[PDB]
């Protein structure tokens, strides 16, 4: 059980070799914002919400994908102004195309996007342009209704349906800003 | 110890009290710590107060009596040790340099998740002559909820100590008569404790009902 | 239930014939055996295989998706995900010639935007749309790595260098008509032929492909000014 | 500095792409020279040559090859046998302005094939793949023909040149995606997946194609191998500089007389290249230009004399990139060009990560407003803030490449950006059209 | 109802559809009850409402002999169908869309 010691923010901890920065920051009581991360899914670092400043690293690193190395130093949005700026910018970019659907969205009140836009978001929109739009909702089965505009394209659904369950009957489809979770055609 | 008191340990993000409505967000462990002891140069008159207190009490008596000193939002809390409460209160009231004539009451607060320190009685004291005020805090366990009553020093506490008992079960030993003041003498339980259920009833509606707030979900 | 995307939405979702006839799938499997045999992993042959089905139709259809999934043991969802990612997999019946004006920054500002506007006004169709004759399908393509040959016009993925708007409309008229002007650099062939070529099945001995003016400009200047590789 | 035809040498000859035409000029001699030397010997030989990667990054070819974990030793792999190495040649050339790989492949594809074989020997990869973007169907045909000829001539397959070496080469015709040009995205697209970049680590050196060791090299970086093999390291080092030696193809394109590929030593200044090309379009002046493709920060006249080499470009903040040298003059509107580049990046984004996917869309819309009548002074500050939020934060470098045009364009032409707030682009598009 | 400290509002949402549409957008309040023997008139509901569907009139006269007569339903609360209005179950105004409604860009 080789334990690697590192300092997150000012404080120090020791965690099993291979533990991700986001897991360590969880263990020490620090809420790094995250959407695409999932403890039970292989890390993908897609949404870039969980950026943190790491000593010796020019770019911010996705805490969800940064394996802990010995003697590392990390400063989250609680102590790194640069990491704070990175996370807040990712949050803004995450909300520009998002529908103004909270009153009608079932996830309202339990939405990680809402909560982390409160904790790690700008007070108000800067986006005066036109939002991306999809026709919604669309059923991907008898049970599940998909609202693509609200999709932050984190790929957690797809990553679950591949890794956890061997059921890749949805996937990320199209490309660019138009990327969308989808079933094949009608299957 | 100088480590803070953790009254609760939040698990997961978004304040979920249980498993949580989205998967993968429940792994955070955030202890709910009250402020720890202030380092030393307490702001304003606080030092002037505490130093004076430390002078009137001995070094040994002061160390055995005052468990902690916490300045928060420019408010001074003296986490006093149980048993020694009457002596400290007498010193505060009588000493001309402290002269906290006015004890404003006693308030119980229940921290079931604070081991051995479940029930805290808070004594707001004010010194009119010196225009000062502080808050004593005495922590008692749930299994031994006994605290020394301040009646001989602050008669005003008699009713407060009673209400606090009625609402928390904090047994102020030495109080003339700890009879329930708010609730009926035959009432079972101490309502302001967290273990006591809110005791509401569903609100009725045509074809439905809303359970009380303590049953429905919260964050 | 209305499962899947709405038919009228964004770039048209993969739609069309639900399945190919028996003989069509026989031929498709005959070609797919060769396509699969050349890779260390079966799925690696997905991109070629998709071209092959795009070669059968004028565009990707649910039948092609199903055939690729069946060959590679994938789900239709995964095959669709791969297919919708790449632009070369057209999602509407394509005309005999896919004419794409390179509208990239350089080509557009060197005149490509005028090329595209003139062609759109002439063919009477917008980019991505097929002419009613079914011979040409206009498009606007990103940089094709032929930037020297400014206002480059691409046709069935052959080149047409230095195209003026008049030259562009002459070229599209020739394509819609019987005989088109030859590619400045490449050998033109029908769209389905190009699809079979991208699959790695077409005969690669097709003629054409001279260096052209721009590929040589540097060597010509070196020769005319006595430059050369120094020496061993 | 002077032009230096090395790969361009054969061109203008009759059908240079043929194997006979290639052989007539010391073709496939470098393959023999390499095959005589030991694999690690060839790796060291190239590493001493420097030969920094010609596709975008500029990483040393030698070290990239060496990172492949060769078994070596006494062949002690008694347990789990070493998984196969792979050489994936990146014949994809989709960076805007970048048209050096395509001419090389079309005219003399064998430089690649030869070099590719050599590279496969260097890393000891039993298979090699040339992932060539589609949409260059002439180039794909040329490359397939070249590989078939190489098979016919015994340079591919088994017992190559009697060295005991075996190598099977596959030309993979990539579908349409710019993002496939990146290592680990080239690999996913070659694996039959969405051409999206992977995480790193694990790096391609340890686990790339099929999670097996892989090296991805630009076609220019490979086709530059046979020349150094035949002419030695000392010949290669004479060109360029120590920190960036060698020769490279420069795709002079844009508002320039005599646009084309010029094979010149590294560090050639744009002044010299324009002089060789005869300068910008007559009657106008160089307004701005890109050293590499659009992915690199814009440059202007004030850098006309700055050398075109990796260190030289880093000296100004630009990246040398692919030596695209897109040139634009007074007639062109910086905002118009940057808007089209942002449109390209939004179209070509893989969509994987929030910063690029969303910020490119937003910037494209902002630039649309700028070119149209709308647009405000705060819009420029928003453009810079969004670019900052993309640069560095995006999953792969495509986000950095998208932000680079915006950031450099603002830094150099905030005046013109402001002027676009008067009611739109003042410039007339017709004036910029190479007639 | 979320904001009501007294739990005096009960709301059940339901889908708008072409065959039957009650509000612009995908959701509408199919059931809407206020228990006025629990309502404390605080006004937090109003501040909570994001569409101004809920307002407070100045009408105050209310009293009944039944515990149940003071649980006022949706049909008791809906404001009177002013002139120019049509029955609640109908499609949006032609060409208009929920955004057009929230921006105030609608007319009879
Ligand atoms: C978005 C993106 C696109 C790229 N496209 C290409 C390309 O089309 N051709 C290329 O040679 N390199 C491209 N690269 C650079 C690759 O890293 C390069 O091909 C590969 O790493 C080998 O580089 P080297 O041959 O110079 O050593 C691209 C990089 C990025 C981030
Ligand atoms: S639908 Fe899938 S990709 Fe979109 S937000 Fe939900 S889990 Fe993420
Ligand atoms: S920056 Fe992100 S979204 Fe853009 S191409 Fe790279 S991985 Fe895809
Ligand atoms: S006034 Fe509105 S918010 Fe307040 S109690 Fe009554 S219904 Fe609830
Ligand atoms: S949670 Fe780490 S990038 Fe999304
Ligand atoms: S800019 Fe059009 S081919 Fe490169
Ligand atoms: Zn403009």
């Amino acid at each position: 059980v080789e334990m690697v010691s590192l300092t997150i923010d000012d404080h120090e901890i020791s965690v099993p070799k291979g533990t991700l920065l986001i897991r360590a920051a969880e263990l020490m009581g620090i809420q790094i914002p995250r959407f695409c991360d999932h403890p039970l899914l292989d890390p993908v670092g897609a949404c870039r919400q969980c950026l943190v400043e790491v000593e010796g690293q020019r770019k911010p690193m996705a805490s969800c994908t940064t394996t802990v190395m010995p003697d590392m130093v990390v400063r989250t949005q609680f102590t790194s102004e640069a990491a704070d700026k990175a996370q807040r910018g990712v949050m803004e970019l995450l909300l520009i195309n998002h529908p103004l659907d909270c009153p009608i969205c079932d996830k309202g009140g339990e939405c990680p996007l809402q909560n982390q836009a409160m904790s790690n978001g700008r007070p108000e929109t800067r986006f005066e342009d036109v939002k991306r739009t999809f026709p919604k909702p669309i059923s991907i089965s008898s049970q599940v209704l998909l609202d693509r505009e609200r999709c932050v394209l984190c790929a957690r659904c797809t990553r679950f349906s591949s890794q956890i369950a061997g059921d890749p009957f949805i996937d990320l489809m199209e490309r660019g800003a138009l990327q969308q979770v989808g079933i094949g055609q009608d299957k | 110890g100088d480590e803070p008191e953790i009254i609760a340990v939040r698990r997961g993000m978004f304040g979920n009290r249980d498993t949580g409505d989205t998967s993968g967000y429940g792994r955070l462990v955030r202890p709910v710590a009250l402020p720890g002891s202030t380092p030393r140069p307490y702001g304003g008159y606080f030092d002037a107060v505490m130093d004076r207190l430390a002078e009137v009490l001995g070094e040994e008596r002061y160390a055995m009596s005052i468990e902690r000193v916490v300045v928060y939002r420019d408010q001074l809390t003296i986490e006093v040790s149980r048993v020694q409460l009457p002596a400290v209160a007498s010193v505060l009231r009588d000493d001309p340099d402290l002269r906290f004539e006015l004890c404003l009451g006693v308030s119980g607060v229940h921290y079931p998740e604070d081991t051995g320190r479940e029930l805290h009685a808070v004594y707001p004291l004010m010194s009119i002559t010196h225009n000062r005020r502080i808050q004593l805090e005495v922590a008692a366990p749930d299994a031994d909820p006994h605290i020394p009553s301040l009646y001989a020093v602050y008669p005003t506490t008699d009713w407060h100590e009673r209400e606090t008992y009625d609402f928390f079960g904090i047994i102020f030993d030495g109080h003339p008569s700890l009879t329930r003041i708010e609730m009926p003498d035959d009432w079972e339980g101490h309502p302001q404790r967290k273990d006591y259920p809110l005791g509401g009833i569903p609100v009725e509606y045509h074809g439905a009902q809303i359970p009380p707030p303590d049953q429905r979900r919260s964050y | 239930l209305e499962l899947g995307q709405r038919p009228d939405e964004a770039g048209p979702p993969i739609s069309g014939p639900a399945t190919y006839p028996d003989d069509v799938t026989e031929s498709l499997r005959a070609d797919a055996e060769q396509i699969i045999a050349r890779y260390p992993d079966a799925r690696s042959a997905l991109l070629p295989l998709l071209h092959l089905v795009q070669a059968q139709d004028g565009y990707l259809t649910p039948a092609g998706i199903g055939f690729c999934a069946a060959q590679l043991g994938l789900t239709e969802a995964e095959v669709t995900a791969v297919a919708t990612f790449y632009s070369m997999y057209r999602r509407t019946p394509t005309g005999d010639y896919l004419v794409g004006v390179c509208t990239n920054t350089l080509c557009a500002i060197m005149g490509g935007d005028a090329i595209l506007e003139a062609l759109e006004d002439h063919l009477g169709v917008h980019p991505g749309q097929t002419t009613p004759d079914g011979r040409v399908t206009l498009e606007h393509v990103e940089c094709n790595a032929a930037c020297d040959y400014a206002p480059v016009v691409m046709v069935n993925w052959e080149f047409y260098d230095n195209q003026t708007p008049s030259s562009a409309r002459d070229l599209v008229d020739g394509l819609r008509s019987g005989s088109p002007p030859p590619p400045t650099r490449g050998s033109l062939c029908t769209f389905r032929e190009t699809a079979r070529t991208l699959a790695g099945l077409t005969d690669p001995n097709a003629p054409g492909g001279a260096p052209g003016a721009a590929t040589l400009a540097g060597l010509r200047l070196a020769r005319e000014r006595g430059m050369t590789a120094p020496t061993p | 500095t002077p032009l230096t035809p090395v790969l361009s040498r054969f061109w203008d000859e009759p059908e240079p792409w043929t194997l006979e035409t290639y052989r007539r000029h010391d073709g496939y001699q470098g393959l023999q020279r390499a095959l005589s030397m030991g694999p690690d010997d060839v790796i060291a030989f190239v590493k001493d040559s420097g030969l920094r990667g010609r596709g975008g990054a500029g990483f040393p070819t030698g070290t990239k090859w060496s990172f492949i974990p060769q078994e070596r030793g006494d062949q002690p792999a008694g347990g789990p046998a070493a998984k196969p190495h792979y050489l994936v040649i990146n014949a994809d050339e989709s960076e805007p302005g970048t048209c050096k790989d395509i001419p090389l492949l079309l005219t003399t594809p064998h430089f690649l094939v030869e070099g590719a074989i050599i590279a496969a020997y260097a890393i000891r990869a039993r298979h090699a793949f040339i992932y060539v973007r589609g949409e260059v169907l002439p180039v794909l045909r040329r490359l397939q023909a070249a590989v078939a000829e190489a098979y016919a001539a015994g340079y591919l397959g088994t017992d190559i040149m009697g060295s005991g070496f075996d190598l099977d080469l596959i030309v993979h015709a990539g579908a349409g995606a710019y993002i496939c040009g990146e290592e680990t995205a080239l690999l996913d697209s070659l694996e039959g997946r969405r051409g999206q970049p992977r995480l790193r680590p694990p790096f391609p050196a340890v686990a790339g194609l099929y999670a097996c060791p892989t090296v991805v090299n630009n076609v220019e970086s490979i086709a530059s191998v046979p020349p150094i093999m035949v002419n030695g390291v000392d010949w290669f080092r004479s060109m360029g500089s120590e920190k960036s030696p060698g020769f490279t193809l420069y795709s002079l394109s844009g508002h320039v007389t005599r646009p084309g590929q010029y094979e010149a030593p590294l560090g050639i200044t744009l002044r010299e290249l324009l002089e060789y090309a005869g300068g910008v379009r007559a009657g106008h002046q160089l307004k701005f230009w890109t050293p590499g493709g659009s992915s690199t920060p814009l440059l202007t006249a004030e850098h006309l004399d700055v050398p075109l080499d990796y260190e030289g470009m880093a000296s100004v903040g630009s990246m040398l990139g692919t030596k695209a040298l897109q040139i634009f003059d007074e007639t062109t509107c910086v905002v118009r060009a940057v808007r089209r580049w942002t449109q390209f990046y939004a179209h070509e984004s893989c969509g994987k990560c929030t910063p690029c996917r969303e910020g490119t869309y937003w910037l494209a819309q902002i630039y649309a407003r700028l070119e149209n009548g709308a647009g405000t002074e705060a819009d420029i500050d928003k453009l810079l803030d969004i670019s900052d939020n993309i640069f560095g934060k995006s999953f792969c470098a495509l986000g950095d490449g998208a932000a680079s045009p915006i950031m450099s364009s603002i830094k150099h032409f905030r005046d013109e950006y402001v002027a676009h707030l008067d009611g739109g682009c003042p410039f007339d598009p017709h004036a910029s059209t190479l007639m | 109802a979320w904001a009501c400290p007294a739990d005096a509002i009960y709301v059940e949402g339901a889908d708008n559809t072409a065959d039957e549409r009650y509000s612009p957008g995908e959701r509408y309040g199919r059931v809407y009850q206020i228990n006025y023997l629990r309502c404390i008139g605080c006004g937090l509901c109003i501040e909570a409402c994001p569409t101004r569907a809920l307002t407070m009139t100045t009408e105050y006269e209310m009293a009944d002999d039944n515990r149940a007569d003071l649980i006022w339903g949706k049909d008791k609360l809906l404001a009177p169908l002013q002139e120019g209005m049509q029955a609640p179950p109908h499609d949006m105004a032609p060409g208009k869309t929920d955004d057009d409604y929230y921006l105030g860009n609608v007319t009879p």
